[PDB]
């Protein structure tokens, strides 16, 4: 959770973020996923705001309830199971 | 000579006139193990709180290489969590070392050495 919260913070630098939304929801809904799928997620919620209205300022809270929709994460939870249960 | 897969050896190397007296290196056991220990910790310092005994009850199958990686590693954990000047090795460290360091032995190995023990070959 403390590295996700830094992936996040590196991206919501440049990109033009409402203050609507919260950034602990986005860290609970993130489990299991890699640090490039987190870029990914950043990227296409700035691309879906941006379909609504070319002339885009800001981005809002429902452009990233549908952009973890359509970006999953790759890991199954088998390799989930394994890889957890190696290090016990 | 010395090998670690002797079902694969020829049978006409081991006769009468060949080669005789097969010696078997056992795997260790825990009153082995306490001796194991007691040589890769003469130079490390050891803090008062470490006992040896505990740490190998809770050891099975492991080899002899294994408890050196254990010592090593749960060494380096003290420089690390305590800074470059530091004269301490707790029980915690070793601890916390079992789970980073996995046995390299199971029952289908051992088992087929003393079956083979058991006339069949050797």
């Amino acid at each position: 959770a403390a590295t996700r919260r830094e992936i996040f913070k590196l991206q919501f630098h440049s990109m033009p973020v409402s203050n609507e939304v919260d950034l602990d929801e986005l860290i609970l809904q993130t489990d299991a996923y890699s640090g490039a799928e987190i870029v990914a997620v950043c990227r296409e919620a700035a691309l879906l705001a941006l379909e609504e209205d070319i002339q885009a300022n800001l981005i809002m809270k429902r452009h990233f309830t549908q952009a973890l929709s359509t970006v999953t994460p790759r890991i199954p939870e088998s390799l989930r199971r394994f890889y957890e249960d190696y290090q016990e | 000579a010395a090998t670690n897969r002797p079902d694969v050896l020829d049978t006409a190397l081991l006769r009468p006139g060949r080669l005789d007296k097969i010696i078997y290196i056992p795997p260790p056991d825990h009153k082995g193990r306490l001796s194991i220990l007691k040589v890769c910790t003469k130079t490390m310092p050891i803090g008062p709180d470490v006992s040896l005994e505990n740490l190998a009850a809770e050891t099975c199958f492991f080899s002899g290489a294994d408890l050196r990686n254990l010592c090593t590693e749960a060494a380096l954990l003290a420089l690390q969590e305590n800074g470059l000047d530091a004269t301490t090795v707790k029980q915690e460290h070793f601890l916390k070392s079992l789970k980073t360091v996995k046995p390299s032995l199971s029952c289908k190995d051992l088992a087929l050495y003393e079956n083979l023990f058991k006339k069949e070959g050797f």
